[PDB]
């Protein structure tokens, strides 16, 4: 009624008649009350389902969420990160938000996001204590997505789901940043093919291939396992459902499965993922240090990084091997199997980076 | 329906736009061209009789209905401030008197005088011809510096023109045009027009919070005036240093304005200013 | 005071194009060809209402080959104009395709035409300026235009001068043996006499006619239709002010940074094209100038310089019809972000855009009409080709008899040498426009 | 700021392949030639900014350059209605007339003659592109006209650009049928040396298994290039889907080959597509792929030397079910259908992709293999031995003695053979779990 101003069809007579009949009962029957309530709830929820599924375009809302709140426009986010790395490497200020929004919109125009009237509704936000005047020392450290939801779909979209989207987007953007770092390092090492291989070059290539395998497995799993099943199951739920509450719980369990697959809710695995992200960044920075072959200091820092990488790889294998004799999460099992395409870890002794310099 | 068919408010607002809002282009064009010809020639322009003669001669050609409401009685720091205090009136027949107030008249005069000032600057730039100066190496260098300063000035003034066109007038006028039809209530339509005029006023930089801002631009505008006279005075009234100091002042004002725009936009003060920012950093 | 524009019809091609442009103006306004008009719009700034209360066009119908005058007369549009405006003169069949001969014959009827010119000048309260529409390929046309430019600049040094010159392609050989000579003479006159000249390559017009209309016939009729469309698109701005530019003065002044560098690349959209849809379709602001940027959409064969020291100095986009500020801003942003415009390599350059609205009588293949004025110095190629063609002919010492039979060049061919020097200085200024010092 | 790659169709076979690929892309995107695109095939999420460049009218003219010493191919492609779709300026017409005679040395000499002629074209094309990831070369190393020019182009592109990637769709000669060009081993080998050093990644496209499949699967006994080029265009368009459709990974060319190239000297890659053109779950698709008959390229001819697939990548188009991939991984592991390098990682990565809704789908799932396998090294020896015997005979070298570049010496051929032997040795060492020691 509020959105009509700013639902019962004609069965209101039946509802009033039933309420009167219940009133005329000499002894109250809770079962009859419940059945009347359930019938009316079914009618209302069917009206809501029909008004939401077909003429409120919840499908398009979810599609746009998955495209941007959940990644799916690789060119878009790739170019955005390429542009905004220079600006987000530093702790943000009061102008970083506007600048990054400008870059986002211009890249989207360049990546041919030209038919979206939601483009002016797709905005950015940077969260920073120095932008409120350990605070985020980089623009990549705290970044959210601002999007507008109207009647009636905004009723579904509680802020909690919004920060879920924010945190999952943070995770995916971090993983894509590592992907791009590895890609650029691979291209730099490709350039060396006009030169001759050095021992440091070989060790760099080996570590690069190691972490490339790791992140590629991670991201392939994330795209397929973390996403495809949950999206598909929520799609089938909404297709099958006929009631508001059914759709609500369907999307609820969909996002529950997504967050379970995210493995942020597990402290140890989240910490290890952060560690490996930091190690990848450090390796890319070290490669960036020498435009040509690494120097002696480059070799020493590579050795330190390889030591840390081997330590953390043992840690990650053993936390993947936290329990492989009793019950464990099935998605983690799938992740380890994806890592064990030929059990290279067991072949590698349960760790990566154990090979000599 | 009775007011629309009887008192012709649609025509009233059309004349509002035509005269007070720069839509009767040819007439007022000629009118202020004559005024600027009078000013540059040191001729009598403040003459109230001359003003009324010009106003009536202008309005009667196209709008004899308006050739009566349009009346200029202007009476008289900076060469731009010479245009300050311009007198212009309108005829609002009752019961349309309820719609239009004297405060409305004052705001219309304010916007029209800002339009007149910007058109004065534009006309001063336009009237000069490179051949006008040429007919009138250090002289060549002074001419080149004149040319660079003039190009910069014309880019600034054109950005100002376009901003006035669409930021304040085209969009606001189009919205009011649509929203007046959708208001069946006298009070509702009065509120609509009040908000439309308030929006135009704000987009015209007339609020105190940005006075200094406009105080910067009009100075640059004033720099045009003796520029144009210096354009027509040959190069004996200008040297290297005169032109270069004019250009240094222009560039200082430009950088100050760019900084002010960036600060205000980052503060979120107003989202239509970024237009003016991009216009300033366009060149 | 209100502006007025008077069109000097001269040369066979120029007379044809002027007649077709006037006819198109009358038709778009629903004007009878007898001076009878039948139903903010302006239909009096380029016509004029005589004592007969008919909108006779503000035009001068002159030719040293009055065959086109007869063709106009036999058409029902002779009633549209005054017979006084149509002043035919035949000295034996025209100048014979000689610049000197046409200049002399122009001096021969100096007053017989200057009286008419001053008559119509005094009949107008204010003048937008003068326009000379012709093709400089005909030595008759070139000489008459040079004489007219000289006499007008002497008589009227305060009125705007524009020249719609149909430039034949200087890359090939024209049938005129003295074609480079006439071209150089007219170019010197335009640099000196003419304050602003729009460039219209004949060969470029031919190729555009063959492409857009997919015709294999180099029909002068299609060329005239194209140019008439361009010129009518020009006057549409002077019909509807919209928010600015009730005069051509502001339009031209944006495009001239130097009273000798005043030559313009002209592009129009939509162009008459049988290879594309001519019905009204919705395009964004970014669509319009993007489509114009294609050289196929530009009516001159000269390119753009982004690998030598020549850059777009002025890029004026005239948009007529519905406008959105976001569209304009995004168009500017995307053009600059796409490096679709060049700064002068001695200072920052700017893009000029005209936010205007269309009159409802103009036929519409789009809801937005787009005009492009490109003061981009990549057009000196045709001038350099003509300069080399003159140099090669002077080295061959050929076709100097056409001017040696005229006493003007009988004294010497130093007139041609000075024309060559002036054109060389113009090419030098083209090249040096990428520097802080124009010279 | 998109990742743009310019197509360089070269030679008799490469020009045909590029034209077929452009036609396939137009069909995928509903593009009518002359640059006109139908409106109802543009409402999707496909990308038209990789091999097509958005013109000043949003009509995706291809980023195509036509290069050949054969004016007949140029004229034939011009006669196609798609010629209006293509940019005429990008097309280069062979002005030599006689060309190279399908000679590597003559092709290289002609290309070095026309260095600036095409370097200007490539520079003007790149300047109009934003974030050019690299250059792709659809070319035939058999026809020496193509091969010598392509070798020169590779050298010049490597010298000119430090970051623009080089991708080669190398159409290998048919060792099933000997032609009259005996210097084909001589020509290719030289190309190989450039391919060794001037090419980042090499796409093996062997006509031997192409003809062997066209004979039976298509039941056509002709070795005609028409059906071979049809299938090649089909497979390469399938290869380009992740580039032309929205996704999460593999949206970039650098990530296309990052997971397939662990060693910068190990870059020769084979491919396969299923279902085959004959005239479901992931398990069936992978079982078809691993079946040797379904591989488009002739593989290693010596299974006694246990060749190991260094890299195994699998793109899928159409219906997607994660359970299918989950079970296919276990089926791989249980059946041991894939060889793994023990010194490095050789795991299984599978990408999910979408088919075009603007074209008639023939399969719910179409799966294509991207494999780095050491068996191809044998084919190299298959070439090298064919070279060695030709070098042994000391005959027809006079054709390369027609040009002074090889008249003076054949040290270039010796270096090419040396490098090819080195590559074969590296391949064989990769089989043993000691290649990290190298």
């Amino acid at each position: 009624e509020n959105q009509n101003v700013n639902i019962l069809k004609d069965q209101e007579d039946t509802f009033a008649a039933e309420l009167h009949r219940l009133k005329q009962q000499p002894l109250f029957s809770l079962v009859d009350f419940e059945q009347v309530v359930d019938r009316i709830r079914s009618t209302v929820a069917e009206h809501l389902w029909k008004l939401m599924v077909e003429e409120s375009d919840l499908l398009g809302q979810l599609k746009i969420i998955k495209d941007f709140y959940l990644l799916g426009r690789g060119e878009l986010f790739q170019a955005f990160i390429d542009t905004a790395q220079h600006m987000l490497k530093t702790p943000p200020t009061a102008v970083t938000e506007h600048d990054v929004n400008v870059a986002f919109q211009q890249s989207a125009h360049k990546v041919l996001l030209d038919d979206d009237n939601l483009l002016p509704l797709l905005h950015l936000t940077i969260e920073y204590h120095g932008k409120e005047h350990e605070a985020p020392a980089s623009g990549w450290a705290a970044l959210g997505l601002s999007y507008k939801v109207q009647w009636p779909l905004h009723i579904l979209f509680t802020p909690a789901v919004l920060e879920k989207y924010n945190v999952v987007f943070k995770y995916l953007l971090s993983v894509r940043r590592v992907q791009a770092e590895l890609q650029h390092c691979w291209a730099l090492q490709m350039q060396r093919k006009h030169l001759k291989s050095n021992q440091t070059d070989a060790v760099k290539w080996r570590l690069r291939n190691h972490m490339a395998f790791l992140v590629d497995n991670l991201q392939y799993y994330l795209q397929v396992d973390v996403l495809e099943s949950q999206f598909s199951q929520l799609l089938h739920q909404i297709n099958s459902t006929r009631d508001f509450e059914s759709i609500r719980l369907a999307h609820d369990h969909f996002l529950s499965n997504l967050l379970a697959q995210s493995f942020i809710l597990l402290k140890p695995v989240f910490h290890c993922l952060n560690e490996i992200l930091d190690l990848c960044h450090s390796f890319c920075s070290l490669v960036s240090q020498n435009l040509g072959p690494l120097d002696e200091r480059g070799a020493a820092q590579l050795s330190i990084l390889v030591k840390g990488f081997s330590r953390q790889s043992s840690l990650l294998f053993k936390i993947l091997s936290s329990v492989r004799n009793h019950q464990i999460n099935s998605d983690l099992a799938q992740l380890l199997l994806r890592l064990d395409y030929n059990k290279y870890y067991t072949q590698a002794g349960g760790t990566l980076g154990s090979f000599g310099m | 329906r009775t007011l629309k068919k009887d008192y012709r408010l649609v025509e009233y607002l059309q004349a509002m736009r035509n005269f007070f809002l720069m839509e009767g282009g040819d007439t007022m064009y000629d009118f202020y061209t004559s005024i600027f010809d009078k000013i540059r020639e040191k001729e009598t322009w403040q003459n109230v009789s001359f003003l009324n003669v010009q106003l009536q001669e202008a309005v009667g050609q196209r709008y004899p209905e308006d050739s009566s409401r349009l009346s200029i009685s202007f009476e008289n720091k900076l060469p731009v401030h010479t245009l300050d205090g311009l007198t212009l009136s309108y005829k609002v027949p009752w019961p349309v008197d309820i719609v239009i107030s004297l405060e409305c008249q004052k705001i219309y005069n304010q916007v029209f005088l800002l339009l007149l000032q910007i058109k004065w600057a534009k006309y001063s730039l336009d009237v000069l011809l490179f051949g006008e100066l040429a007919s009138s190496e250090p002289v060549r260098q002074q001419i080149h510096r004149m040319f660079l300063l003039r190009v910069k000035l014309m880019h600034f003034v054109n950005s100002l023109h376009n901003y006035i066109m669409t930021r304040i007038l085209h969009s606001t006028g189009l919205e009011f045009q649509h929203q007046v039809e959708e208001a069946k209530d006298l009070d509702q339509l009065i509120k609509i027009h009040y908000r439309y005029l308030s929006t135009i006023h704000d987009r015209c930089l007339l609020r105190e919070k940005v006075s200094f801002v406009k105080e910067a631009i009009m100075k640059v505008l004033n720099l045009a005036l003796m520029f144009a006279d210096g354009w027509q005075a040959g190069l004996g009234a200008w040297q290297m240093e005169s032109i270069e100091k004019m250009e240094s002042d222009f560039k200082n004002c430009h950088m100050f304005l760019v900084t002010i725009l960036n600060k205000a936009v980052c503060r979120g003060s107003f989202p239509h200013l970024e237009s003016l920012a991009l216009s300033l950093m366009a060149g | 005071m209100p502006r007025e524009i008077i069109t000097l019809q001269l040369g066979q091609c120029g007379n044809q194009i002027g007649f077709e442009f006037w006819k198109q103006l009358c038709a778009e306004h629903g004007i009878s060809p007898e001076g009878i008009v039948e139903e903010t719009d302006r239909k009096d700034v380029f016509f004029y209402q005589a004592d007969d209360e008919h909108y006779i066009p503000r035009a001068v119908l002159l030719d040293l080959e009055p065959r086109v005058i007869h063709s106009i007369l036999n058409s029902p549009y002779a009633k549209l104009y005054n017979p006084e405006n149509i002043y035919l003169s035949e000295h034996g069949g025209g100048a014979g395709n000689n610049w000197a001969s046409g200049f002399s014959q122009g001096e021969k009827i100096h007053e017989d035409i200057f009286d008419i010119i001053d008559r119509e000048a005094d009949g107008s309260d204010s003048l937008e300026g003068f326009v000379l529409c012709h093709s400089i390929a005909g030595g008759t046309g070139s000489g008459l235009g040079s004489y007219l430019l000289e006499r007008l600049n002497d008589r009227y040094p305060k009125k705007l001068v524009q020249t719609y010159s149909v430039f034949p392609n200087q890359d090939e050989m024209s049938d005129v043996v003295v074609q480079p000579y006439n071209s150089l003479l007219t170019l010197k006159r335009l640099t000196q006499n003419a304050d602003c000249v729009v460039v219209l390559d004949n060969t470029a017009l031919n190729r555009i006619a063959t492409d857009r209309l997919h015709i294999q016939n180099p029909s002068f009729s299609q060329i005239n239709q194209l140019v008439s469309t361009i010129m009518s698109a020009s006057t549409t701005t002077l019909r509807y002010p919209g928010y600015m530019n009730n005069d051509l003065i502001g339009l031209i002044a944006s495009l001239i940074p130097t009273p000798r560098l005043h030559f313009l690349m002209t592009g129009y959209t939509p162009l008459t094209t049988d290879q594309s849809v001519a019905s009204v379709r919705k395009t964004t602001v970014l669509d319009v100038m993007r489509r114009l940027l294609q050289p196929k959409n530009v009516m001159v064969s000269t390119g753009r310089d982004r690998q030598t020291n020549h850059c777009y100095i002025a890029i004026l986009n005239i948009i007529q019809g519905e406008v959105d500020p976001t569209q304009v801003h995004k168009s500017l942003q995307r053009i600059r972000e796409r490096k679709l415009a060049n700064f002068i390599p001695w200072g920052p350059a700017s893009i000029q855009v005209a936010l205007s609205r269309k009159s409802p009588y103009l036929p519409s293949a789009h809801r937005v009409s787009g005009l492009m004025m490109a003061n981009h110095t990549s057009i000196s190629s045709l001038f350099e080709s003509s300069c080399q063609q003159y140099d090669k002919l002077r080295k061959r010492e050929a076709f100097l008899e056409q001017f040696r039979k005229e006493d003007i060049f009988k004294e010497n061919f130093d007139e041609l040498d000075r024309s060559r020097e002036v054109v060389q200085e113009l090419i030098d200024e083209y090249h040096a426009a990428t520097r802080p010092d124009y010279i």
